[PDB]
């Protein structure tokens, strides 16, 4: 029975920023918040705050807030970044800052002689060389740039086989550090997408079950 | 009595036991004890993802060797003022650091741990996983002068 | 997921009152720190990283 | 002189080595509650019920009397499970719970305990006081 | 002047007693027996029963064992007992729970602090 | 010139037959100056309406943590699962291989992570300036 043999490289892109609070959490973070309050002894501030209130009040019968204006004044004048980056294009997909908020791989088109297939990025090694270095080998070669990619474990991750004479396919998961994407106005189809749309891209069977060892987050 | 069928029915102290270099053979990779260490400037959020961390190791039955803090490292920030060619105090910020100690695990079940534990990061909280050698060990230490001034006049 | 750990108060008995102040680093993002003195933001400077060469290139440029 | 034991040793089932992934009980109530479980049953060893009067151990009691009422098991706890689930939806409940007070309808415990499960205690004390140890022996 | 159980001094509970009160607080249920000197249930109050289970909402609370003690006294004044002991551990005796089942065991007529035999 | 180093010697024999006690960690001593600030303090007198409200969240956050470790156990057992899927067919495949991967990189000793923060980097900001120093005590 021929065997054949091959690796693949399932991408995360850590997210950038904090997800938003669920309304109960926002409860209970205000119930955290209060009751942190009242726990608490005194801060050095507002110690001075109230001193200096009773003081003027005595004296006028015989600061504080301007700091607080001053830093209220400051933290209106800088102007943060925006959150939403992604809310002002709604066009492009293929971007790495698409989403902030939750982890994003990456899925390239291929589309062969026999086959037009929305594929994660595979692999092809012989005998002599290994999954992980072959992983690495094909991040450093099919992705055409540099990127820095953080591989967790030795151990793969997912195996798939398809009998026609077999094959397998070894999902290996690796982390995203800094990548800098070179000619990204090429007409290679590279998509950064997240669960639900990954979910919505991937039509085989086999690449369905992608989801079984991904994080839902 | 010893010649009776029952003796030995009070023998106790065989069940309890109360009077590191990694094991690496290839297959059964289980290796010595590492030190998770979480950073931050918010104490209660390295506290309570400190003891996250312990109860999720406690769950997946990983020995737990320690769960320790590393003394604390107080920032003094000082800001250049306008017009420049002066240093005024701005603030101090005090680095506090959590360190768990686990004993034994495997390839497989580091990287979903891993997995796990960067998933679940908060935020401005640095992460760390080493190896626990005698630099770490030594970390928690004062230094000691009177041995290093010795040794210099031995140099 | 991240929003895990975060749900949590200072457990100890005797603290002082700390405050959710914005912190900016020397990279454009910003995060929550529960400090003292509740200025409405800090930010992280920065004078060490660089050498003599670009040091000399900040302070002309400045 | 050694001698085999007459049946299986108390610990010999736990694994004595690697004692740190055995998992160990924390609580002294936990311990005495297993202690207690041990100490019921009929070990091989001369124990404290044989020399203290375990009434014979196990006993096959000639029952005279009425049959048991023959009730819809299903029913009864699909009503028992839809009362339970009436009685967890009122609030005012879980405020008396919560407020700690909270009362009781005796009288109607006592009726549906003589109802159900009193016949049960009743024969039990009747035991215990040796009633049928001395009317039919 | 029946013979109490005088005797190991070592381990714990004492045995030295004609009735005695155990109270089981498992994670769900709460059952409150009344034993005698060789083991066997002389009257039981449990929140598994039906009647105490329909009338009273989550059966784990400190209302859960006031209620179970004074069903426990009203049964032990039926089956006319008025004597027993109760040994609880240290941390068992400062809880908020039993010690309101006791204050209920002594409202409802059941005395503890069995009486000392005569002749002993 | 013999003698000198024999001292020497009995003073590294004393020194490290000493004690190797840890740095008093400044989190688990409360300062001095938080004693005279606790009787001035006053009591903030809770409200019925509050104390039910509270009690309320903290049974709804009790359900929510406890389901929220349920999910969390669940996607993890599935992890381990299709792991172990994983790994049972490379071994049924070839065993070179399982030998191969049930190591561990040496690349994996010092792992380094930081986790995500409130708002995203903001392309060319400038720190203007200021300089670090410490003031930790020894
Ligand atoms: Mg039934």
């Amino acid at each position: 029975s021929p065997w054949r043999l091959l690796g693949a490289l399932c991408l995360q892109r850590p997210p950038l920023v904090t997800k938003p609070l669920t309304p109960l959490q926002e409860e209970m973070a205000d119930l955290l918040q209060q009751i942190e309050i009242e726990r608490s002894l005194y801060s050095d501030h507002e110690l001075r705050a109230l001193d200096e209130a009773q003081q003027l009040a005595k004296k006028k019968s015989d600061l504080a807030q301007d700091l607080e204006d001053m830093w209220e004044q400051k933290f209106l004048h800088f102007k943060l970044g925006a959150r939403l980056t992604e809310a002002d294009k709604k066009d492009d997909r293929t971007s790495l800052h698409r989403k902030l908020d939750r982890n994003l791989i990456l899925l390239v088109r291929e589309k062969l002689g026999d086959q037009d297939i929305w594929m994660l990025p595979q692999s092809d090694w012989q005998p002599g060389e290994t999954l992980r270095q072959t992983a690495e080998r094909t991040l450093a070669t099919l992705s055409e740039n540099n990127m820095e990619a953080k591989f967790l474990g030795n151990a793969p991750c997912g195996h798939y086989k398809f009998k026609f004479l077999g094959a397998k396919v070894f999902f290996f998961k690796a982390l995203l550090l800094t990548g800098d994407f070179s000619q990204a106005g090429k007409k290679g189809h590279h998509v950064w997408v997240s669960k639900e749309e990954l979910g919505d891209y991937l039509k085989p069977k086999y690449l369905a079950q992608v989801r079984r060892f991904l994080l839902d987050l | 009595y010893r010649s009776k069928p029952t003796h030995g029915i009070g023998r106790y102290k065989h069940l309890v036991k109360a009077q590191v270099r990694p094991i690496n053979l290839g297959t059964d990779y289980e290796y010595g004890v590492l030190n998770i260490h979480l950073i931050a400037y918010d104490m209660a959020l390295a506290e309570s993802y400190a003891q996250y961390v312990h109860n999720l190791c406690n769950h997946l039955a990983i020995k737990v060797e320690e769960s320790y803090a590393m003394p604390t490292k107080t920032m003094e920030v000082l800001q250049l003022q306008e017009q420049g060619s002066k240093m005024f105090l701005d603030a101090v910020l005090t680095t506090h650091e959590r360190v768990v100690q686990i004993s034994g695990l495997s390839a497989t079940f580091a990287e979903i741990f891993l997995e796990i534990i960067h998933s679940n990061l908060p935020e401005g909280v640095k992460l760390s996983v080493r190896e626990h050698t005698e630099e770490d060990f030594k970390g928690r230490f004062k230094a000691r002068p009177e041995l290093e001034e010795l040794l210099a006049k031995l140099n | 997921d991240c929003n895990r750990a975060l749900l949590t108060r200072l457990h100890r008995q005797t603290y002082a009152r700390l405050y959710p102040v914005l912190l900016v680093k020397q990279d454009g993002s910003t995060i929550h720190i529960r400090y003292r003195e509740p200025r409405r933001m800090l930010t992280m400077p920065v004078d060490l990283d660089s050498l003599s060469p670009e040091e000399r290139r900040a302070r002309f440029r400045k | 002189r050694r001698a085999a034991p007459l049946g299986p040793m108390p610990n010999e089932d736990i694994d004595v080595s690697d004692l740190e992934r055995l998992k160990k009980y924390r609580s002294f109530d936990r311990y005495r509650r297993r202690a207690e479980q041990e100490a019921r049953k009929p070990h091989w060893w001369r124990t404290y019920r044989e020399h203290f009067g375990e009434e014979s151990g196990p006993k096959d009691r000639v029952d005279i009397g009425l049959p048991p009422p023959k009730v819809s098991r299903t029913q009864q706890l699909l009503e028992r499970k839809q009362a339970l689930r009436e009685l967890r939806a009122n609030v005012e409940e879980e405020r008396a719970a919560r407020l700690q007070t909270a009362r009781i309808p005796l009288e109607a415990v006592r009726a549906e305990w003589e109802r159900t499960c009193g016949p049960y205690h009743k024969q039990r004390l009747a035991e215990y006081c040796g009633l049928y140890r001395d009317l039919f022996h | 002047v029946a013979r109490k159980e005088r005797g190991w001094g070592t381990v714990w509970p004492s045995r030295e007693f004609w009735h005695r009160l155990r109270v089981i607080r498992t994670q769900h249920h709460i059952e409150a027996l009344v034993e005698h000197r060789n083991g066997q249930v002389v009257v039981s109050a449990s929140t598994r029963e039906w009647a105490i289970k329909k009338h009273l909402y989550s059966t784990r609370n400190v209302v859960a064992c006031e209620s179970v003690g004074r069903v426990l006294a009203e049964r032990c004044l039926e089956a006319g007992i008025n004597f027993m002991v109760y040994h609880p551990t240290p941390w068992e005796a400062a809880s908020d729970s039993i010690k309101r089942l006791q204050h209920a065991m002594t409202e409802g007529g059941v005395v503890l602090r069995e009486p000392r035999r005569i002749y002993e | 010139d013999q003698a000198a180093k024999d001292r020497l010697k009995k003073r590294i024999r004393r020194l490290e037959k000493a004690s190797q006690e840890l740095i008093p960690i400044e989190d688990f001593i409360t300062p001095v100056k938080f004693l005279n600030k606790e009787r001035q303090r006053p009591p903030v007198e809770l409200p019925f309406e509050e104390s039910e409200r509270r009690a309320l969240l903290l049974k709804r956050w009790s359900l929510y943590k406890q389901r929220e470790h349920e999910m969390e156990r669940s996607a993890i057992r599935s992890l381990l699962e299709a792991q172990e899927e994983a790994l049972q067919e490379l071994r049924l495949s070839s065993p070179e291989l399982h030998a191969e991967a049930t190591k561990r990189d040496p690349s994996l000793f010092p792992f380094e992570r930081q986790g995500p923060d409130y708002t995203p980097p903001i392309s060319d900001y400038q720190p203007p300036e200021g300089r670090y120093q410490d003031i930790t005590k020894v």
